[PDB]
């Protein structure tokens, strides 16, 4: 009982110290699971809003809502612990144009996630608002046969979950280009709205 | 003694560019009577104003204390008015930046620029002059203070000045600094006239709402 | 006294504190029940301004007292998710915050730590109020420790 959505508490400073409960490092240990126990849990996942579901569209939602729980916790920090306590940091450039938070997710986002850094990250020479993100092998989903692309949405509803809450809305969807050696790719596409474009379209 | 005779002569040459700028009102369209004390003419009226305003200003200069910055406010007035008509007075602005850089210093060179750099010196002849007798006239004999016109001052620059402001691309005045120029605002203010109060709220919410500024 | 304040993207309030001097066993006098909330909403406006530019009138994460208004001095903090850590600064007559930015900015920063703590949970969703009396705990603490 200290904030209620009712009032204020008004209490004075330099007073007594209060009891000691809870706390914990923030800062990772470097801890590795086996890649067979989260492909499980995956399926698991996958499994039950099979069940739970009547066709593909509200799976999909479902699925990146699932991601977006995770993406907006994951920012803060993933950002704090690159700005990285108690020991003394410097906080980091908190990014605000597009073509360098897709820098962020390319560089860090993907090599927190996984051993590898993300693959490749090109834009789209027919429309703007439309970016690539790639890789060649997605560590997910490789243990499903390959013509469901619905259960690749939950690394795209992290994305999406990455970028509404930093402060860029945008809409992602997920296709599977079947190039070179690789017979699954997984391109992520990033559909952005008018209303952030014409804000750095503001911004010279 | 020359002040008295100089500050009456002053005080002549403020009423006769008011009355001279109140002369030059409603465009003069067909006003061929017979015209007592005034011109009523094409553009004769404002012409007389700004004789009276460089006038004004000489022996407001010379007498260099609120009457003073009234002339130099009343000369961009004369200025903007001849200008909602043709006008191509550049010798009286030529006038009023000789004077003002003898006086102040003017240090700009902007179109419609140099009336808002010439309210902003007409403000510190007021803020100078404050600390002294409180009542000069008889009509303000029972007042309280000057802030009763010193707020209309910066709020009639506010209403000429941020209706500049209209598009977004080649913003000629940056919201930042008349924002900030609106922080320095919030005076003692509390006992005044309803009325008054209510219309300058009014023109903050009027200039907030156009600025976008919503909270 | 000061009154410290965590707001969502929506215009909500998550936390809400106000901590004072002991000399004054009471404070904020008469400002605490009106003036401030609607000062924070309204510097809430300035905040957002300042969020999306580049140079401010480095790092974008702090930045210095956004506005003085009534003699209050009133310091901001902008989060990696948008949350806004708008505290305000009183004193009966006015009041240096600049010379404590040694020492504030690192307040922030730790109550960044703390609200990354809080976050950190799965039950707690956003745009929910910190109902922790653990949070209120440390909080204090650092004010204590960052006077």
């Amino acid at each position: 009982t200290v904030g209620p959505k009712q009032a204020i508490t008004s209490e004075a400073s330099t007073t007594y110290i209060p009891s000691r409960i809870y706390s914990e490092s923030l800062l990772f240990k470097r801890q590795e699971a086996s890649l067979s126990a989260m492909a499980f849990l995956f399926q698991e996942m996958i499994s039950q809003l099979h069940r739970t579901c009547k066709t593909a569209g509200d799976f999909e939602t479902k699925l990146s809502d699932y991601g977006h729980n995770i993406g907006i916790r994951l920012l803060e920090l993933l950002n704090f612990r690159a700005s990285v306590s108690n020991y003394i940091t410097k906080m980091r450039r908190r990014d605000l144009k597009i073509l360098d938070i897709l820098q962020f997710i390319h560089g860090t986002l993907w090599s927190y996630l996984f051993n590898h850094v993300s693959d490749d990250l090109v834009k789209s020479s027919e429309r703007d608002n439309e970016y690539m993100i790639v890789d060649n092998f997605p560590t997910l989903t490789q243990f499903i046969p390959g013509e469901n692309v619905s259960c690749e949405y939950f690394v795209c509803g992290i994305i999406k979950g990455f970028l509404f809450n930093a402060g860029f809305p945008c809409g992602v969807t997920a296709h599977r280009m079947p190039q070179g050696g690789h017979s699954q790719r997984t391109v992520y596409l990033i559909q952005f709205d008018r209303q952030v474009l014409d804000r750095e379209g503001l911004r010279f | 003694n020359r002040s008295q005779q100089k500050s009456l002569g002053r005080q002549m040459k403020i009423l006769g560019n008011f009355q001279l700028l109140a002369g030059r009102y409603v465009d003069a369209l067909n006003s061929f009577v017979d015209a007592i004390t005034t011109l009523y003419k094409v553009r004769d009226y404002l012409w007389l104003g700004s004789a009276l305003d460089g006038i004004s200003i000489c022996f407001l200069l010379l007498s260099y204390n609120s009457i003073s910055i009234a002339a130099m406010q009343s000369p961009r007035n004369s200025i903007m008015s001849l200008s909602a008509p043709a006008l191509n007075i550049d010798v009286e602005n030529i006038n009023l930046p000789l004077l003002i850089k003898c006086i102040s210093d003017k240090v700009l060179y902007y179109y419609d620029l140099s009336l808002m750099h010439n309210s902003e010196y007409a403000p510190q002849v007021v803020y100078c002059e404050f600390l002294l007798k409180t009542l000069t006239f008889m009509t303000s004999c029972y007042k309280s203070s000057e802030f009763s016109k010193d707020v209309l001052d910066n709020i009639v620059k506010n209403q000429h000045r941020a209706l500049s402001d209209i598009p977004n691309s080649p913003m000629f005045p940056r919201f930042e600094v008349y924002f900030y120029s609106n922080k320095l605002f919030e005076l003692q203010l509390k006992e005044m006239q309803v009325e008054a109060q209510i219309k300058i709220y009014s023109t903050m919410a009027e200039v907030y709402r156009l600025l976008g500024y919503k909270r | 006294p000061q009154y410290f304040a965590i707001i969502g993207k929506k215009d909500n309030p998550v936390y809400e504190i106000e901590f004072t001097n002991a000399e004054n066993p009471q404070g904020f006098p008469q400002d605490l029940k009106e003036l401030n909330p609607f000062i924070l909403h309204a510097s809430l406006d300035i905040v957002e301004d300042l969020q999306w530019q580049i140079n401010p009138t480095t790092d974008n994460c702090y930045l210095g007292k956004v506005d003085h208004f009534y003699g209050l001095a009133i310091t901001a903090y902008i989060s990696y998710s948008g949350m806004k850590f708008v505290m305000i600064h009183g004193n009966s007559a006015n009041s240096s915050v600049v010379i404590d930015d040694n020492n504030m900015r690192s307040f922030y920063q730790e109550v960044h730590e703390l609200y990354v703590k809080t976050l950190m949970n799965p039950f707690y969703k956003i745009t929910d109020p910190i109902r922790s009396p653990a949070f209120d705990s440390r909080v204090r603490t650092l004010a204590r420790k960052h006077l």
